[PDB]
């Protein structure tokens, strides 16, 4: 297109073409847009677009035009600056100075083009990082200079300073070499004397100017770094806390400002010092109280408003109290003159608290927690801040937020239902509540309890009757379980419970009762301590429970599922006893009537059931009663069981959806049961086992069958989906049972031979859509926990999964994804326990194996990539381990190339950085192993290199040429300093570290300082 | 009524599957890099009237940056996009924040942290206290799940719009059409459509 | 939605067919709700997406068409629309609509079928 025209610079550049094209850019649309956008980036990357800045900054008409001509500059300057001749430099230097300048005279230009100005002054930021001070040492005298001369320059240098002191102080780490970051830190503190000097005039002789504005925006970044002195032993403290806080567009800033010297380092013994930031405190308070809002008004109001900046200004304010009050308040709580003002900051918190905005709310609560935590240990103290403790056990108990167990929920509709999904982002709220909630109670239990004792009674009365109260109420009651001495406990617990119930019978109707139930189910559930000393009411607890599970209300429903368990969890033991007055152990009578209790149950609910049942049923440590009371648990599935296994024994021919599902259900329902009883469900386990192998076989048949009659389309199929979930389940059965066992020799004796039998040649043999990951889940865990027992089973496991994984596997870094974690893991777990199945590998299968790990640190996915460096790293030990062998020998000469190479790749490509610290301990290790003479035959073949050579003298001969290969921009001495500096250093990993970060910062770059490599 | 909206952060945190979740209402589960940026109008109903964002989805990846900043210029808002599931991707917030800022000086942020539908969970809640001083509205949020999707975008309607009691609302239903060559090609199309398989058969939904 | 009766209601999810492609899209997730006109006894899907409220199914329920299985889920519904006005113009689809049961699934192929037969009088 006509567009196009400015990707040709064998012509000159059409500058009023380049406008249309950024017009069309900008403020353009669709087809058009995205043509322009293609054209501008193709441009931009130019690597010569940089010598038409000039021209297009002097021509244009259009700022974006003029942007972009800056985003051109700023990259070459970042990476490629000292590519340039020394005059292109200069010129480049002069013609960003004069655009500055110039703009800055311009008032209209320096009043409507400030994201051009913006722009200009980052970009010489970007040239003094370059070039100042070695090479302009006069800049900062000048800049100061030219200050007085011009209003709009002065302020415009305020900005320039503001953003150096960024890119020099916050922003480094990541951008610079240690040598260079500190020689541009170093540099700005000689000369900050003379800034900072400026910066107060300019304070001093102005009241709400642009340039004001301007200078404490530079302030604020200062702060980060500057020395305290600047701070005290200057009249800045008075000017920010007084003046600066009267007007608006200074208060904002000035605060922020307040903030970070309320973090300043500051010296603990100077009483001068204290006085100092005890008043300028006491005069921000008192400039907000004055000319803001005093302490009585209502911020909740003001912030839901909105007017103009108060949300952000009320943020602000609730971070300097919060910042200044937890370093300083000790400042304030001994002097009487010094209680008022104390307390009045504290009530402002107190006011912010009660706003409506969650992150507002969470920051104020993390000043609180911070408090009373003190409040709790520290001598003296609590009793000063008894009423504000007071007012916040309020704010707290009625902005409790719905706890994760509480499944029952009101929809749009003012219906009570279950629901969707998780609250998840309330579960860290809830838990910051509950724990100052349960400091507040231990601080004035008194107090504490007469609120809720008080709250609750005009719940019953119906005075303050509502869902959003009871519920508020009753989840803080649940939440400072714990908290009161068991008598007392006891009391609270009994008042509550009897209330509850009142509103029970007093609150009817569908919606009414899903709350009333879901609240008491919360209460009972939070407080086990009072269930076990109350058998009576626990039984009738667990009974109503029951009830509720054939409540039609599901959220109820499930509530009470989970109540169940929540509670089976923590009074076990009261189940599995006999009771005084009962004829029975209650855990008799819940079996003797399970399939009752659990019959409109969905059967995940059913299967949490039998899972509290196995936690009652392992409190029993006598083996011939628990093993008989697994059996009676056991009875119904493993009925059905017996009369399946009779059917499909008969004719293969399970074809049945519905008896899928059942089979399905029953090896869930096994699942459920071990998951709880571990070690002592082995006697169910055998009664299914041999059975149950067969089955997973009669099923994989049916898998395969189908996938050859109807196509791979086969395995989305609801029938087949259903088979592969038993053959899932049956896998995770045994996992989960081996996971736990706790007598290895039946796993390995009786076990281990059936399973591999089972599951290894169907995995190997089935098409790679077929096959289940969690059969590589499987034997991880039977590596892990019997691997050591079984060496040719290892063996057996590796070969049928080791190659036909791999090859899923390593066309992308995205299918079969389980398979892929699944997989490393498996690698992981053998080569830890098992190193000996490596061993015996055939050498192809060997460096597969190889290739496997390297493949892994390729990947971003963090699950995989881990497990690689982590393989990578056992690997080299296990091979250090071995001694001087003959295979180890071959290792490092087939190898120790490959991983130094590999690992120095992903290292270096951008692209692999979350394994930057595991990738460098193993470069680490590596070079290591030769700098430590731990590799005792020659790393490189004869005649290339002198015989003698030493593995240390071949590893950097290696390396400087690889790396001169791979990045041919850096100087030789560049590359000789790094690895001088990097095998030094290779018994030290923070500065070995350091070292590479250096590096991957000069590779970004050209003319790098190889001196840069002896920071220390 | 429009306004512009820059979405940045890290690359494959979300952003473009974030937008085209709200665009078309599906689920892009393949990771393509955005190349610079895809521009996108978006227009919510809401009861002040229709708003409508012209989303400008930049590329994450550093070496598909494209214009990088110069994106950022007259934005009116914006959604700075992490992972929870990669702390590297929070790490890098101030790093977008700054860049974001220096172009944008006062427009309304959202913060996103994305992905949460994912069980292991990186950056914890907890640590997410970057927007506090710098006054951004913080949401976890899942593109997958849907969870919280709406809220950066009602937010951000409330702040430019200035009404703090702005939500979205039903927009009418117009009465739909009585409508009846194809019938040869549909039995076709059709086939293929029901032997392809739906996704996420083990989803809820 | 004033002149018009709630006949059946059901949470789902819509998808639609991307034939250049070779997959299936969501559309939206949400309330499912058979609306019968008042005044022209005509009965519509209309479906909206849960929170934005926005409309990502409003079609008459065609005598024409057929509720077909889809090979991969036992509670789900795939037909050919020729006429959805939910993004604006009408326009042709074929759609896929899954529930959160079988159960829910045979209940609606059931209603629409109803329905159907009212759109017929
Ligand atoms: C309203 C209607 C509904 O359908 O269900 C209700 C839910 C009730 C739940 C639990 C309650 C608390 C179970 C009741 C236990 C009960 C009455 C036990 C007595 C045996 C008992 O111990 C009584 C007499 C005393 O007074 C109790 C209440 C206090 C104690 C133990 C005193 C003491 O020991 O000193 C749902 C889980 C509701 C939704
Ligand atoms: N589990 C999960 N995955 C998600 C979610 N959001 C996006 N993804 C996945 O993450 C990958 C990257 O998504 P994408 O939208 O490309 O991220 P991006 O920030 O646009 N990448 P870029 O900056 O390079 O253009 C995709 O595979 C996508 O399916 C989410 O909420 N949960
Ligand atoms: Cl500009
Ligand atoms: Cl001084
Ligand atoms: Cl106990
Ligand atoms: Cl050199
Ligand atoms: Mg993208």
């Amino acid at each position: 297109g006509a567009m196009e025209g400015i990707l040709d610079f064998s012509n000159d550049l059409d500058i009023a073409l380049l406008d249309q094209v950024v017009s069309t850019f900008y403020q353009g649309s669709g087809v058009q847009q995205k043509q322009a956008q293609e054209i501008l980036t193709k441009f931009q990357d130019n690597p010569d677009a940089w010598q038409k800045a000039d021209q297009i900054l002097q021509f244009s008409t259009n700022p974006q035009s003029k942007f972009i001509a800056l985003s051109i500059l700023d990259k070459l300057i970042t990476r490629k600056w000292k590519l340039l001749p020394n005059d292109h430099r200069i010129g480049i230097r002069n013609f960003v100075v004069g655009m500055i300048i110039s703009m800055c005279q311009d008032d209209e230009v320096f009043k409507t083009q400030k994201n051009l100005i913006n722009k200009s002054d980052l970009t010489l930021v970007q040239i003094l990082k370059q070039e100042w001070p070695q090479n302009w040492p006069e800049f900062i005298p000048e800049l100061i200079g030219s200050s007085s001369s011009s209003v709009n320059v002065c302020e415009n240098n305020m900005i320039v300073l503001k953003l150096l002191s960024e890119e020099v102080f916050d922003f480094s780490a990541e951008q610079m070499t240690q040598a260079k970051a500190l020689h541009l830190k170093n540099s700005m503190s000689k000369e900050f004397e003379q800034i900072f000097k400026l910066c107060f005039q300019v304070l001093e002789q102005g009241s709400s100017s642009s340039l004001i504005v301007a200078t404490l925006e530079s302030l604020l970044r200062y702060l980060h770094w500057i020395p305290y002195r600047y701070i005290y032993e200057t009249n800045i403290l008075e000017l920010l806390s007084t003046k600066f806080m009267t007007s608006p567009d200074t208060r904002a800033i000035t605060l922020k400002c307040l903030t970070e010297v309320s973090n300043l380092k500051i010296p603990q013994d100077n009483d001068l010092i204290k006085r100092q930031t005890v008043l300028f405190f006491q005069n921000t308070l008192q400039q907000i109280a004055t000319s803001v809002m005093p302490v009585t008004a209502d911020l909740k109001a003001t912030y839901a408003n909105a007017n103009g900046n108060d949300q952000s200004f009320l943020q602000d304010l609730a971070m300097f109290l919060t910042t200044y009050l937890a370093r300083n308040r000790a400042l304030l709580e001994s002097d009487e003159s010094l209680r008022e003002l104390l307390l009045n900051a504290h009530q402002y918190l107190i006011q912010l608290s009660k706003i409506e905005e969650r992150e507002l709310f969470k920051t104020t609560l993390d000043y609180w927690h911070n408090l009373v935590a003190d409040l709790f240990y520290e001598p003296l103290k609590k009793h000063i801040y008894e009423e504000i403790c007071s007012q916040l056990r309020l704010v707290i108990i009625e902005n409790m937020v719905r706890p994760e167990e509480v499944l029952v929920v009101e929809n749009d509709e003012g219906e009570i239902v279950r629901e969707f999904v998780k609250e998840s982002d309330t579960i860290q709220l809830y838990k910051s509540e509950r724990e100052v909630l349960v400091y507040l109670t231990h601080l004035n239990v008194i107090d504490t309890e007469e609120i809720m004792i008080s709250k609750l009674a005009r719940q019953i009365d119906g005075s303050e009757w509502s869902w959003h109260n009871i519920n508020t109420l009753s989840w803080a009651i649940g939440s400072i379980s714990g908290t009161m001495s068991e008598d007392t406990e006891k009391r609270f617990v009994v008042t509550v419970i009897k209330d509850l119930l009142d509103l029970c019978v007093q609150q009817s109707g569908q919606d009414n009762q899903a709350v009333v139930a879901s609240d008491i189910m919360y209460v009972v559930g939070q407080y086990p301590r009072f269930l076990k000393a109350h058998w009576n009411f626990l039984r009738t607890v667990i009974l109503q429970l029951f009830e509720f599970m054939h409540e039609t209300h599901e959220g109820v429903q499930d509530m009470a599922c989970d109540t169940f368990i929540k509670i089976v969890q923590k009074c076990k033991y009261h189940f599995v006893i006999q009771q005084p007055r009962e004829s029975e152990p209650f855990i008799q009578t819940i079996i003797r009537d399970i399939q009752k209790t659990t019959a409109d149950l969905q059967p995940q609910q059913v299967h949490t059931f039998y899972k509290a049942c196995g936690i009652i049923i392992s409190e029993e440590r006598s083996v011939a009663e628990r093993n008989r009371l697994l059996s009676d648990l056991m009875q119904l599935p493993n009925m059905a069981w017996d009369t399946i296994v009779e059917q499909s024994t008969a004719n293969p021919t399970l074809l049945d959806s519905e008896t899928v599902k059942i089979i399905a259900n029953i090896i869930k329902t096994n699942v459920a049961v071990c998951t709880s009883m571990g070690a002592d469900f082995y006697p169910q386990l055998g009664h299914i086992y041999y059975n149950m192998l067969q089955l997973y076989r009669a099923v994989s048949s049916m898998i395969s069958a189908q996938v050859a009659a109807e196509g791979l389309i086969a395995t989305k199929t609801p029938k087949v989906r259903g088979l592969r979930t038993i053959k899932k389940e049956i896998l995770k059965l045994v996992e989960t049972y081996i996971s736990k066992a706790r007598n290895l020799d039946d796993v390995v004796k009786v076990l281990v031979e059936p399973l591999l039998n089972a599951v290894l040649e169907d995995y190997m043999n089935n098409v790679p859509d077929a096959r289940d990951a969690e059969v590589l889940n499987c034997m991880t865990t039977v590596v892990e926990k019997v691997g050591h027992m079984i060496p040719q089973g290892v063996i057996l496991i590796l070969q049928s999964v080791f190659e036909c994984t791999l090859d899923m596997i390593n066309k992308d870094f995205t299918e079969y994804p389980e398979h892929r974690v699944e997989f490393y893991k498996l690698l992981k777990v053998i080569n830890e326990k098992s190193f000996a199945a490596f061993l015996e590998l055939p050498p192809a299968a060997f460096k597969l194996f190889v290739d496997a790990i390297c493949w892994a640190f390729k990947h971003n996915n963090r699950d995989v990539e881990v497990n690689g460096l982590q393989i990578a790293l056992d690997l080299v030990k296990n091979i250090e381990r071995m001694g001087n062998v003959p295979f180890a020998n071959e290792f490092h000469k087939n190898y120790f190339f490959i991983f130094v190479s590999e690992t120095f790749f992903v290292l270096t490509d951008s692209d692999h950085k979350s394994g930057f610290s595991k990738q460098a301990l193993l470069l680490m290790k590596l070079i290591s192993l030769v700098y430590d003479n731990k590799i005792s035959v020659p790393l490189y073949q004869e005649a290339e290199v002198p015989q003698g050579t030493s593995n240390q003298v071949y590893l950097s001969q290696y390396l400087a040429n690889m790396l001169s290969n791979a990045f041919p921009h850096l100087t030789s001495e560049q590359i000789a300093s790094f690895l001088s500096a990097l095998t030094k250093q290779c018994k030290d990993l923070v500065v070995f570290k350091g070292t590479l970060r250096d590096f991957l910062v000069q590779i970004k770059e050209v003319g790098g300082d190889p001196t840069d490599y002896l920071f220390a | 009524v429009q306004f512009k909206l820059v979405l940045v952060g890290d690359g494959g945190t979300g952003k473009t599957t974030f937008v085209k979740r709200h665009l078309t209402g599906e689920f892009e589960k393949k990771y393509v890099a955005t190349l610079g940026v895809e521009v996108h109008p978006l227009v919510f109903h809401t009861n002040r009237g229709p708003i409508k964002f012209n989303v400008w989805d930049t590329a994450g990846q550093e070496k598909f940056g494209g214009l990088r900043d110069g994106y950022y210029i007259q934005a009116q808002c914006a959604i700075i996009m992490f992972d929870v599931t990669s702390r590297v991707t929070y790490k890098n917030v101030p790093n977008w924040h700054r860049d974001l800022v220096r172009v944008c000086e006062n427009i309304p942020i959202v913060l996103c942290g994305n992905k949460v539908d994912i069980k292991d969970r990186k950056v914890k809640a907890k640590s997410i206290v970057f927007h506090r001083k710098k006054n951004l509205q913080y949401y976890d949020i899942s593109a997958k799940s849907n969870y919280n999707f709406e809220k950066p975008f009602l937010w951000l309607a409330r702040k430019l719009i200035g009404d703090p009691n702005l939500e979205f609302v039903a927009m009418p239903a117009l009465a739909p059409p009585e409508v009846v060559a194809l019938a040869a090609q549909y039995e076709h199309d059709l086939e293929v459509a029901q032997t392809t398989a739906l996704p996420d058969e083990d989803d809820d939904l | 939605e004033e002149d018009e009766e709630v006949l059946y209601k059901v949470r789902a999810k819509l998808f639609r067919f991307d034939k250049d492609a070779k997959e299936w899209k969501e559309r939206g997730t949400g309330d499912c709700k058979f609306l019968k006109n008042k005044k022209t006894n005509k009965v519509r899907i209309l479906m909206r997406r849960d929170k934005t409220l926005k409309i990502c199914a409003n079609h008459i329920i065609a005598p024409e068409y057929t509720l077909k299985p889809n090979v991969g889920s036992d509670r789900s519904w795939v037909y050919a629309c020729t006429a959805d006005i939910a993004e604006g113009e009408a326009e042709a689809f074929t759609f896929a609509i899954r529930f959160g049961s079988k159960e829910n699934a045979d209940k609606f192929k059931e209603e629409f079928e109803k329905a159907q037969e009212i759109n017929k009088k």
